[PDB]
């Protein structure tokens, strides 16, 4: 039954709640990090030289 | 340009020119929809039209008709029937005798009364802007040996008039007709149908010439 | 006199100022937009070329009559005049070929889809300026410069008798170029009328009656232009080969330079008015 | 659902509290948490070649592993392999149905996958010693359209979601296995991690549910919009991935907290979105939308760095390569578009 | 797959004789085809080529006008008509089935010839080493110097390699040096850069006996080079 889906589905709910939750801060912080670390490598953020660029008119 | 980029270049030209002529093989095909409502004589149209997705294919007075018929799909019509556009004319069938019993799926709606629900949904849709309907109707024999007994009013309270066969046919004609909401591109077609055969295929003919002239004087400068 | 003089000059003028310009844009535009998906479309890519070529060739001309004496070689002589005479015969014949495409369309719709694709449209175009080609480079080479009256004048001669074998020459020109064309492009759009006055969608409700009205305005426009402006040429030059008692006039000059005016007047408005009712093109305007 | 009342509140409170967390070390903005960030200049982009081929709109495009080779479908019946810098064609693969709506392909140059409107998925073979594009599998068994089809790091799992269901499978045995479950709408976006063993879809309800391939079981749900969602993709960490609806509004979540992170929008864009990807950067964002343009939006702020409107129809695909060189888009008008 | 020629015999001076080749279990239209000559105790040479769909028929240097070769495909046949008889073309003929796009393998599937017999620039490429005893289980290198440099603006260069057991026909073991063939164990390798170019086994086994030869394909002219025998 649904009940027993509920129980399920409650069940299938109750595995939903027990999660160990982070502060937000934190995960905006290492957002800007990984932003930041890697802001030289990317050719759409920084531009690429014609020559160093593979596509080229 | 390299000796071998040269075969490259041969290989994907050929590739290009094969592709060029299946489509053109395809664009002289006319491309028709039979989005019926559950078991409304759509087997039969088809039954004798050619004398997931279903696939028709025939030929008349030398013009091939593939026909698409859709059952199965039971999903949200509104985001695949975005890859239908395009087709010349939407076969809807409607069911004559099917104002007497109930439909299984409840006891109040009637199949008519939903038969015109569908109807009506499918002729609104913003893909369908300029696109004619062809409509058929079935069992005229069934609709002609109870009609004196079962009285019309059953349905459709806002009834004035007798139990003939001539009336009654006036009637649900132009109450299916007048659903459309826009009359100045989008036309509307209406024949009765029964067992007799070569008097079908040929209206499905006719309605798709029509449509043919439409397009033509559409894309010439004309019209 | 002065005054009929600054005029025809106004008049050319006007009327080659407002064709050459005319062309220039229509032959771009239709270069960015839609190029080549109908064949409407390289029909009317056609059209521009043409006329493109008779707005250069009408200056010269008229500064002959502004001058009566021709200033420059022989060079020109030749080069001014079959860049004339082709011009003509390529609008006449694809004014021609898009009528006969529009009846085929509009008239067999089963047999009209294996022969409407602009596959078979550009093989169309190249049979044409290729057809006629042939047909204005014999001009190219029998043009002559001759002196008369202190002044030069560049005319055609033949080694006939000049005025029994050579002078049908003319007489064909006048057949081929406005009889069958007329005839064929009238009879054409006839048939194209009665079969859509027929069909059931352009018909019914006075509510998009109206729209049979256009087509039918439109189908009757082009056909009364073609008939108009070309004809005036046509009529005199077979007067001119009828009567005899007048000739070398200080009136009929101006005629005759104030009919030929109306001629390429006739090309200036002709792709004009492929551009100024097309439904397509105004789509694209809007 | 009196229970489920109770600990939907519960989690509501978590988040809740996890929101308290987050409004206690942040703006939650998490735009003023990055309020003493640079801005970055204006990106004006260019095209560098335009890629013809199809006749009808194109379905699907999906980048390969040496970010040299394409794959598109169309609506003709036709999954055309490409090469990408110099626009050749290798390869031009016909179908027996023609109504599909997706494509994928493998990373390993061996496979390609197709299907759409048919019930049936098709995986093909490329390298045949017998010289010629042949079929290898035909999977069936579902009773709907395929909206996605995936490949799971190997020639040998393909990842699948339909009318409702999302099914894994193994392509020898040709069976089902670890069948997915607990959508109510219609599924009609899958993604996956880079180093994919959990992954995360979305169906025609504003809600997205988030698997793992060891169970098979929801590892997490995500809500807010107000509309469908045509496409949504992942982060380059892992750790994010961007969404789309049709509402006009692409919305950012993170997995750890569960909740969005920011939104963009604009009044002057009241059409929808149709596929979201993302730069190896960190920063930039291409949305396609169905303005005929594809405005991209620096991630970490919410303002426009360029308008890549090149196009002439809604834009169905949009994908940016797997070095972050450059970005491919398309749209109903037939023509992909390379921009860089 | 199965691919078999067959028109071979004696001939003698200035008449003229056609080759026929059947190829039956792959599709011959998609495919482009080479010949490849080896006259007795000798090298390989390369003859036509007829791309798919007839487009870029080329030929020889020596044979070029002399020859003609053409194919037939509801057939699956081949047609190559040769002119004169100078009894310096007595050889055997293989052909030789490639394809070519990004990532193809070109000269994949070779066929035994027919020994046919008469009655009686180009970058220069060759190999110095002409043979090497060899013992089992010792590592072996062999060494191929050319006279330009195969790299191209692409990033890529053209070179091939090919083994011959002693009783039968060749097969690929090294196309474009970072690269290697398919239904070739691991134990083999090659490198190289500029001129200098390198194959390398690792550990070798009876089997591994026969001639080795190494090839250009970066110009029209197709350049071969002498064997590195390997006796045991
Ligand atoms: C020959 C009569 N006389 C004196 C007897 C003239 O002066 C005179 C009159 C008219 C013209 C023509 C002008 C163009 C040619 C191409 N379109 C631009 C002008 O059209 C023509 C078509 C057919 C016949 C034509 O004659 C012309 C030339 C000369």
């Amino acid at each position: 039954a649904s009940i027993a889906q509920a129980r399920k589905l409650v069940e299938q709910l109750k595995m939903e709640a027990n999660i160990d939750r982070i502060k937000v801060s934190k995960a905006a912080a290492d957002l800007m990090a990984y932003c930041e670390a890697h802001a030289k490598e990317d050719p759409l953020l920084t531009p690429v030289p014609a020559s160093e660029n593979p596509f080229r008119e | 340009l390299s000796a071998e980029d040269k075969a490259a270049a041969e290989r994907s030209k050929m590739i290009d020119k094969n592709l060029r002529e299946d489509g053109e093989k395809a664009a002289r095909e006319v491309k028709l929809l039979l989005l019926g409502a559950g078991e409304s004589g759509k087997n039969t149209i088809v039954k004798q039209m050619k004398i997931g997705i279903v696939e028709t294919h025939f030929t008349f007075k030398d013009l091939h008709f593939k026909m698409f018929d859709v059952g199965a799909q039971r999903s949200e019509r509104k985001k695949w029937i975005h890859c239908f556009e395009g087709v010349t004319a939407i076969i809807f069938c409607v069911a004559l005798s099917a104002y007497d019993l109930v439909l299984a799926e409840d006891e109040e709606m009637n199949r008519m009364h939903a038969s015109m629900k569908l109807f009506d949904s499918i002729c609104n849709n913003k893909w369908f802007t300029d696109t004619s309907i062809i409509l058929f109707l079935n069992k005229k024999d069934l609709f002609e040996e109870k009609i004196t007994h079962s009285p019309l009013t059953i349905c459709f309270p806002e009834y004035t008039g007798a139990n003939k066969y001539d009336e009654a046919a006036s009637y649900i004609q132009s109450k299916f007709e007048d659903l459309n909401k826009r009359k100045d591109t989008k036309e509307i077609y209406t024949h009765f149908t029964c067992s007799t055969d070569t008097k079908n295929v040929q209206f499905v003919f006719d309605a798709v010439t029509d449509v043919i002239i439409k397009n033509n004087l559409k894309d010439c400068g004309l019209f | 006199s002065l005054a009929l003089a600054i005029a025809i000059t106004a008049l050319y003028s006007a009327v080659c100022a407002v064709g050459l310009l005319g062309n220039v844009l229509v032959m771009f535009g239709i270069v960015r937009y839609t190029k080549m998906k109908t064949a409407t479309n390289i029909y009317i890519f056609n059209l521009a070329l043409a006329d493109a070529l008779a707005t250069s060739t009408l200056p010269f001309q008229s500064a002959k009559y502004l001058m009566e004496t021709w200033p420059f070689g022989e060079l020109l002589c030749k080069a001014v005049l079959s860049i004339d005479y082709y011009n003509m015969f390529t609008s006449i014949f694809t004014l021609t070929m898009m009528s006969v495409d529009r009846y085929i369309a509009v008239c067999h719709p089963v047999k009209a889809l294996d022969f409407r694709t602009p596959a078979k449209a550009k093989l169309i175009n190249i049979c044409i300026w290729v057809l006629a080609s042939g047909v204005g480079v014999p001009i190219m080479v029998m043009a002559v410069t001759r002196p008369r009256d202190g002044a030069v004048v560049c005319m055609l001669q033949f080694p006939s008798p000049s005025w029994y074998w050579d002078t049908v020459t003319k007489i064909c020109v006048f057949l081929f170029a406005f009889v069958v064309p007329i005839l064929i492009i009238t009879v054409c759009y006839g048939l194209m009328l009665l079969r859509l006055r027929s069909v059931r969608l352009l018909s019914g409700s006075k509510e998009k009656d109206r729209s049979l009205r256009r087509i039918t305005r439109m189908v009757l426009v082009v056909v009364g232009a073609f008939v108009v402006c070309w004809a005036p040429i046509h009529i005199f030059v077979i007067v001119w080969t009828l009567v005899d008692i007048d000739r070398r006039d200080p009136l009929v000059v101006a005629a005759l330079h104030l009919c030929i005016a109306l001629g390429y007047a006739n090309s200036s408005l002709n792709p004009v008015l492929y551009a100024f009712l097309d439904e397509n093109f105004k789509r694209c305007f809007r | 659902g009196s229970e489920l009342d109770q600990l939907r509140q519960e989690a509501e409170q978590l988040k809740n509290q996890i929101r308290d967390a987050r409004k206690a070390c942040a703006d939650a903005t998490l735009s003023q948490i990055t309020n003493n960030i640079d801005p970055v200049g204006r990106i004006q982009m260019r095209t560098r070649r335009t890629l013809r081929g199809h006749l009808a709109k194109i379905y699907a495009m999906h980048w390969g592993t040496d970010s040299r080779l394409l794959v598109s479908a169309s609506q003709d019946g036709k999954l055309i392999i490409w090469d990408s810098y110099t626009t050749n064609k290798v390869h031009a693969i016909p179908l027996r149905s023609s109504w599909v709506m997706t494509c994928a392909y493998a990373p390993s140059g061996n496979y390609v996958a197709c299907g759409g409107l048919d019930n049936i998925c098709s995986i093909y073979n490329l390298k045949t010693r017998e010289g010629n594009v042949r079929v290898s599998r035909e999977l069936a068994g579902h009773t709907g359209y395929l909206s996605c089809c995936r490949f799971l790091d190997d020639n040998q799992i393909v990842t699948s979601s339909g009318d409702t269901t999302c099914a894994l499978w193994d392509i020898e045995t040709g069976q089902q296995t670890t069948t997915f479950t607990g959508h109510t709408g219609d599924v009609m976006s899958l993604s996956l991690a880079p180093d994919t063993r959990l992954f995360v879809s979305g169906a025609c309800d504003a809600s997205a549910k988030l698997w793992d391939v060891r169970e098979g079981m929801c590892r997490q749900t995500f809500t807010g919009h107000e509309s469908d969602i045509n496409a949504i993709c992942f982060f380059p960490n892992g750790n994010a991935f961007a969404t789309g609806s049709d509402d006009a509004t692409c919305r950012l979540f993170d997995l750890r907290a569960d909740q969005e992170l920011m939104t963009y929008s604009h009044d002057n864009i009241i059409c929808g979105i149709t596929s979201v990807s993302f730069s190896k950067s960190g920063r930039l964002l291409l949305a396609g939308y169905d303005d005929f343009n594809c405005n991209v939006w620096d991630a970490l702020k919410a303002d426009r760095a360029g308008v890549l409107a090149g196009h002439d129809n809604r834009v169905s695909c949009l994908g940016v390569t797997d070095d972050g060189m450059a970005v491919a888009t398309g749209s109903w008008d037939s023509f992909l578009k390379i921009w860089n | 797959v199965q691919l078999v020629e067959s028109g071979g015999g004696l001939v003698q001076p200035g008449g003229s004789r056609k080759l026929s080749c059947s190829a039956s279990g792959f599709a011959f239209s998609s495919f482009g085809m080479h010949w490849v000559r080896q006259a007795p105790e000798k090298g390989l040479e390369w003859v036509a080529y007829i791309s798919s769909g007839s487009g870029t028929i080329y030929y020889a240097d020596t044979v070029k006008g002399r020859f003609t070769i053409s194919r037939d495909d509801p057939k699956n046949t081949l047609f190559l008509q040769m002119t004169s008889l100078r009894s310096e073309d007595t050889a055997m003929y293989y052909c030789v089935r490639s394809i070519y796009y990004y990532g193809s393998s070109p000269f994949d599937f070779w066929g035994q010839g027919t020994t046919l017999t008469v009655s009686s620039s180009d970058i220069v490429m060759t190999q110095a080493t002409s043979s090497v005893p060899v013992t089992p289980g010792e590592s072996v290198s062999i060494s191929c110097r050319s006279s330009k440099s195969l790299l191209h603006s692409n990033g890529n260069t053209y070179l091939y390699w090919f083994l011959q057991r002693p009783g039968q026909s060749p097969q690929l073991l090294i196309y474009r040096m970072s690269n290697l063939a398919s239904g070739v164990p691991d134990r083999f390798s090659g490198s190289g850069s500029g001129t200098a170019f390198t194959l390398t086994i690792s550990r070798l086994e009876a089997e591994d006996v026969g001639v080795y030869y190494c090839m250009q394909h970066l110009e029209y002219p197709l350049t071969f080079g002498a064997g590195t025998k390997l006796e045991l």
